């Protein structure tokens, strides 16, 4: 997949990303600065200035002509240097120089030293610093995301993926003949749990990415589904449906001990846990059309926390605790919205056709989640202020079940 | 046509027209104890995937409490609910959602 955006670059902070001086022969290795504009432009609040028209291109903060940039309404410019080293490497610097209010004053600088295939890797780091110097909120350029992939045909029509945030990087994690679902990242960025029908019922798994193995969680007689992991790493929790109804469990993932968490005749599903790692929402149909839930794992009744609409479920709980995005329906449409925790305001997001399963960004600023357009399922991105709207459209395949990854703790 | 059971939206209860076809699977399972059934349910697009398990499944169950009252033991019915997972038909229009509302009865 690719981003490709359908609105609200315009109304960005207007910002000069400079081309990177490359020390050598030739083309750069990777347009690093090309990296940083994208990144810059993707996160919905910059506007980095058309390269037909950047005033000059100076490769140091030395050779920063503030006027220039100040006479666009642009109040900061990012140059940068690429430089190879004799073990094969690559240094990669940035300088986020000042063109406002104090010009010429250097507000960031950095160098990585990175091989070959890392040098997107070292665009993001960049992207990440900036970005967070101007804003105040840590980036997200260094993310993943993972997706199910189906296509028409074949022994293994389902793929489940992982790719950088920007679709680069694409690898596939799992190919099966039967349905996959709901990959959910633990926090250290290392594992995806995920439902699989491959052995002709659902089971529950947790897969490493980096080599492939496979822990299976649950497969008891009927459904056995929707995982997350509690931010702390300790927990996993799920759904069950072997009682008759679908209801919550959490496993301690050290010692494989598994707790039911409800025992209604009411469906209860959709996991997504409070930043404590002891409170779940959850959606449940206990109040008739579904609902988002919450509950500690530890006691008590769940409360009920949706009112939007006439149905709301599939939540997403922020990384602060202080909001959720979730999927809200009536009277014949769903789509994603966000709903403010303390105050139970909600304002209604997206306006795409049959939004499903959205997922935050781990600063909070921006939903990943699904929709139909056509025949097939695609994914969406949109900003949790509503205001940027884009795709990540894919070659071939029906794309869905998104799930952003954690903040870090052929390739290139 | 003979091993397939529909729904209406949100609906999950065995109707008149699928009770002489769902006898006809119980007396053989009643006459064949060895024969396993799997009710596979399903559910229209509407909703979200981990939800939309539990529609597939109240179906698949049905069919099941209903071969259990004509005599079928339950250890000869399993059920797997795909959810909105498996549609047997594409669209965005009732046309499509009635197709795809269904529990399917297999011998594997």
């Amino acid at each position: 997949v690719r981003i490709v955006i359908d609105s609200g670059v315009d109304s960005g902070r207007p910002i000069g990303v400079v081309p990177f001086q490359w020390a050598g022969p030739g083309a750069a290795p990777e347009d690093i600065g090309g990296i940083v504009a994208a990144d810059l432009r993707n996160s919905g609040k910059f506007n980095p200035l058309d390269r037909a028209r950047l005033p000059q291109q100076p490769g140091s903060a030395q050779e920063v002509q503030p006027a220039a940039w100040s006479a666009l309404g642009i109040d900061a410019v990012v140059v940068g240097q690429v430089t190879p080293n004799p073990d094969g490497s690559y240094n990669v610097a940035y300088q986020l120089v000042d063109t406002g209010g104090a010009p010429g004053t250097v507000l960031a600088q950095n160098s990585y030293k990175v091989n070959k295939q890392w040098l997107r890797y070292a665009g993001h780091t960049a992207s990440d610093e900036v970005f967070e110097k101007l804003t105040g909120i840590k980036g997200a350029f260094r993310t993943r995301i993972a997706y199910v992939v189906q296509t028409n045909g074949g022994q293994f029509p389902y793929e489940l993926r992982v790719s950088d945030y920007d679709g680069y990087n694409q690898f596939v994690v799992h190919r099966s003949p039967q349905p996959l679902m709901s990959p959910a990242w633990s926090p250290d960025g290392s594992k995806l749990a995920y439902v699989t029908f491959e052995s002709g019922r659902s089971a529950l798994v947790i897969q490493t990415l980096a080599n492939g193995a496979v822990r299976q969680v649950a497969s008891f007689p009927r459904h056995n589904g929707a995982p997350a992991f509690s931010p702390d790493g300790s927990k996993l929790a799920f759904a069950l449906s072997k009682t008759g109804s679908l209801n919550l469990y959490v496993m301690d993932l050290a010692s494989g001990q598994i707790r039911q968490v409800t025992d209604g005749r009411s469906n209860n599903t959709e996991p997504t846990w409070f930043p404590d790692s002891q409170n779940l929402a959850f959606t449940s149909d206990q109040a008739g059309r579904p609902q988002v839930y919450k509950v500690n794992i530890n006691g008590g009744a769940p409360q009920r926390i949706t009112w939007e609409g006439s149905q709301n479920q599939d939540a997403d709980v922020s990384s602060d605790g202080k909001f959720m995005v979730m999927v809200s329906s009536n009277g014949g449409q769903q789509h994603i919205a966000k709903q403010d925790l303390a105050t139970g305001g909600v304002q209604v997001l997206s306006s795409t056709f049959l939004d499903e399963t959205p997922s935050l960004a781990p600063n909070g600023t921006m939903v990943i989640y699904s929709s139909s357009q056509g025949m097939g399922s695609v994914l969406n991105l949109v900003s949790t202020d509503g205001r940027f709207k884009a795709r990540l459209p894919a070659t071939d395949g029906q794309v869905k079940f998104p799930a952003w990854s954690p903040y870090l703790h052929h390739h290139h | 046509q003979n091993n397939i059971v529909y729904f209406d939206l949100d609906k999950y209860d065995i109707r008149s027209d699928f009770a002489q076809m769902l006898d006809a699977h119980a007396n053989f399972l009643r006459s064949n104890p060895s024969y396993k059934v799997t009710v596979e349910g399903h559910a229209d697009e509407r909703g979200t995937p981990e939800y939309n398990i539990s529609l597939g499944e109240r179906r698949a169950n049905a069919v099941k409490m209903y071969l259990q009252g004509k005599g079928v033991s339950a250890d000869q019915i399993s059920i797997v609910s795909y959810g909105k997972e498996k549609p047997a038909v594409l669209g965005h229009d009732e046309a499509a959602y009635s197709k795809n509302r269904r529990a399917v009865l297999v011998y594997l």
